[PDB]
C-alpha cells in the first residue's frame, strides 16, 4: 500500500487532487483542511464526479473521540412537486430526471465545504481553494480515462449551449488525451468563493447567473432556493462488527444503515472459517443484501419528511431473524422477499 | 460519484463521498459560472415502482417533495478499533456503493486482508431487483459459480464496481502508521 508515518494520508481518485490534500497535511493542516482542499480540487480536475454543482456527505471522527456526519445533500427546489417528471397520462417523461436543468437539486457542495471548514478546520478557505483556482485558470492535462468518459458524454453535452462552450474545443470537438483543459469561468466562480465564502456561490453574481440560466432553460432553481440552502450536522448511524465500531452516513443516505444491517446479518456466521470467496460465505452476504435492498425500497428516504426506522433496521435482533431464514444451499427468490419481514 | 478519505497525525479522520450523480451530472452547465449541474433528482422515486439509473425503486418514503433531499446510497464510513481510527473507506457506484464498502470492510475484518488486498479483491453484488448476482471479470472461478448457480442464483458478469480510496491506520510503538489504497478499477 501507499504509506505515511508522519502527517497521515489524503487519498482521492485524481493524483493532482490527492497531491493537493497531501500538501495541506505536510504544511500542518488537519484532516478537515485537506478534505476541503480536495473537494474544490476535484471540482476542477474530475468534473465527471468532483463538483461544486452537486452535493454529498462527510463522516468525521474527531481527535477528541466525537463522531459526526455532515449532510450537504442537494434539496428538491421550492417549486419541485411529486409528479414533476411525469406527463399528462402519469407516465415518466424520458430523460427529464436525467438530462438538463430540471434534473438538478439545489447544490450543497460549496455550503458543505465551508461548513466543515468553519466548524473543524484550521486553515483559511482562501488558502485551501487557491490550488483549485490555479488548476482552473492555468489548466491541466486531460487523462486517458477522462478522454474516454468525455467521449461517452458527448451527445449529452451537445444538448446545452453552456456545456458545449465549457466541455468542447472550438467547433464542439472532444478534448483528447493530453490536451490542456482550461476553465476560466469556473475560476471566476471559485474566486467569488475565495473572496466571499459560500455566499460567493449562493448569493450575488453567481446566484444571479444560476437563477437566470435556470429560467431560460426550463429549470426551477431560484435565488430563493440558493439563499435557503442549508447543510445539516447529523448523527452518524453507528453499529458494531466483531469488536469494531462502524460509523457511517445516516438519512438522507440509506448507505450507512444497510451497510450496518448487512454486516449485522453476516456477523452470525464465522466467515473467517471458509475464507475469502467461498460460495457459502458469498451466499450469506448475498441473502443479507437481498433483504436489505428490499427494505430500502419501502423504508428509506429523507427522515426530515418521512419516518425512517433506522434503529429497527440496524437492530441486531432483526439481523438474527434474517440470518435464520438463510438455507444452506438455496436462495429466497426476490419475489418472495417481504420488506421488513413483517 | 467520487470518494475521498483523509486521516491526520492528531487522530482526525474525514470520509467524503460527493457527486453530481451520473457521469457529468445532468450534462448541463450554468452559463457564466463554468460548472456542471447535478442530476440528483433521479435519486428520488419519480413514479412508484419505476427503476432509476441504478435500478433502484421506491414509493412514498422517497417521493419528491419541495426541499426534500433525495435518497442516497453513499456510504462514507469510518471503522474504529478500541476507539482509535482503523479504516477510512467509501466508494462511488450508486446502488453498488453499499455492497462495495461492506466487502472491503469484511475483507479486512473477516479475512485479514491488508487494505491494498481488501480493495483489489473481486466484488459481487446483490440488490434484490434485478434478482441477479452481479460479479466481475475473473472474479469468481467456475467451481464457485457452479455452486452458486445450483443454489438458484442467476450470475451475470458486468463492468467493475467502484473506486475505493481507503486508509488503514495501525498503532506503532511511537505514533501510528497510515496505509493507503487507491482502486485499480476507476469506474468513473
Amino acid at each position: 500500500p501507499i504509506k505515511n508515518t508522519k502527517v497521515g494520508l489524503a487519498l482521492s481518485s485524481h493524483p493532482l487532487a490527492s497531491e493537493i490534500g497531501q500538501k495541506v497535511l505536510e504544511e500542518g493542516g488537519n484532516a478537515i483542511d485537506a478534505a476541503v482542499a480536495i473537494g474544490f480540487a476535484l471540482a476542477v480536475v474530475h468534473p465527471a464526479a468532483g463538483n461544486i454543482g452537486g452535493g454529498g456527505f462527510a463522516v468525521i471522527h474527531l481527535a477528541n473521540g466525537e463522531n459526526v456526519a455532515l449532510d450537504f445533500r442537494e434539496k428538491a427546489p421550492l417549486k419541485a412537486t411529486k409528479n414533476m417528471f411525469l406527463d399528462k397520462q402519469g407516465n415518466v417523461v424520458p430523460k427529464l430526471s436525467e438530462d438538463g436543468y430540471l434534473a438538478a437539486g439545489v447544490p450543497g457542495t460549496v455550503a458543505g465545504m465551508e461548513a466543515m471548514l468553519k466548524k473543524y478546520g484550521t486553515k483559511k478557505l482562501s488558502q485551501l481553494i487557491d490550488p483549485a483556482i490555479k488548476l482552473a485558470e492555468n489548466g491541466y492535462a486531460i487523462s486517458q480515462r477522462q478522454a474516454e468518459t468525455l467521449k461517452e458524454a458527448r451527445e449529452r453535452f451537445l444538448k446545452y449551449s453552456s456545456s458545449k462552450k465549457y466541455f468542447f474545443k472550438k467547433g464542439h470537438l472532444d478534448y483528447q488525451e493530453g490536451d490542456l483543459f482550461v476553465q476560466k469561468d469556473l475560476a471566476k466562480t471559485l474566486n467569488q468563493i475565495k473572496t466571499l465564502g459560500a455566499k460567493g456561490f449562493y448569493q450575488g453574481q453567481v446566484a444571479e447567473l444560476i437563477e437566470k440560466d435556470m429560467k431560460k432553460n426550463g429549470g426551477i432553481i431560484t435565488k430563493e432556493d440558493l439563499a435557503s440552502y442549508n447543510v445539516k450536522w447529523r448523527k452518524p448511524v453507528v453499529g458494531s462488527y466483531r469488536g469494531y465500531k462502524i460509523i457511517s452516513m445516516s438519512p438522507p443516505s440509506s448507505g450507512g444503515t444497510h451497510l450496518i444491517q448487512i454486516l449485522n446479518v453476516m456477523e452470525n456466521a464465522d466467515l473467517s472459517a471458509l475464507g475469502y470467496g467461498a460460495s457459502k460465505n458469498i451466499h450469506i452476504a448475498a441473502e443479507a443484501m437481498r433483504q436489505a435492498y428490499a427494505d430500502r425500497s419501502v423504508y428509506m428516504g429523507d427522515a426530515d419528511f418521512v419516518s425512517v426506522p433506522v434503529d429497527k433496521l440496524i437492530n441486531k435482533a432483526y439481523a438474527k431473524k434474517i440470518f435464520d431464514t438463510i438455507q444452506p444451499d438455496t436462495v429466497t427468490p426476490s419475489s418472495q422477499i417481504k420488506p421488513g419481514m413483517g | 460519484t467520487t470518494h475521498y478519505s483523509v486521516a491526520d497525525r492528531w487522530g482526525n479522520a474525514v470520509s467524503v463521498t460527493y457527486t453530481i450523480n451520473a457521469s457529468y451530472g445532468s450534462a448541463a452547465s450554468i452559463d457564466g459560472a463554468g460548472f456542471l449541474l447535478n442530476n440528483e433528482m433521479d435519486d428520488f422515486s419519480i413514479k412508484p415502482g419505476n427503476p432509476n439509473l441504478y435500478g433502484l425503486v421506491g414509493g412514498d418514503a422517497n417521493a419528491i417533495e419541495a426541499n426534500k433531499r433525495p435518497l442516497s446510497s453513499m456510504s462514507p464510513t469510518i471503522v474504529l478499533k478500541n476507539n482509535k481510527v482503523f479504516l477510512v473507506v467509501g466508494s462511488p457506484g450508486g446502488s453498488r456503493i453499499i455492497t462495495t464498502v461492506l466487502q472491503v470492510i469484511s475483507n479486512v475484518i473477516d479475512y485479514n486482508m491488508n487494505i491494498s488486498e481488501a480493495v483489489s479483491a473481486p466484488r459481487f453484488h446483490m440488490q434484490w431487483l434485478p434478482d441477479e448476482l452481479r460479479i466481475e471479470k475473473f472474479g469468481m472461478p467456475a467451481d464457485v459459480k457452479d455452486n452458486l448457480t445450483k443454489m438458484g442464483y442467476q450470475i451475470v458478469t458486468k463492468p467493475v464496481m467502484g473506486d475505493v480510496n481507503a486508509i488503514q491506520v495501525l498503532p506503532k510503538t511511537k505514533g501510528s502508521v497510515f496505509y493507503g489504497s487507491t482502486d485499480p478499477r476507476k469506474e468513473f
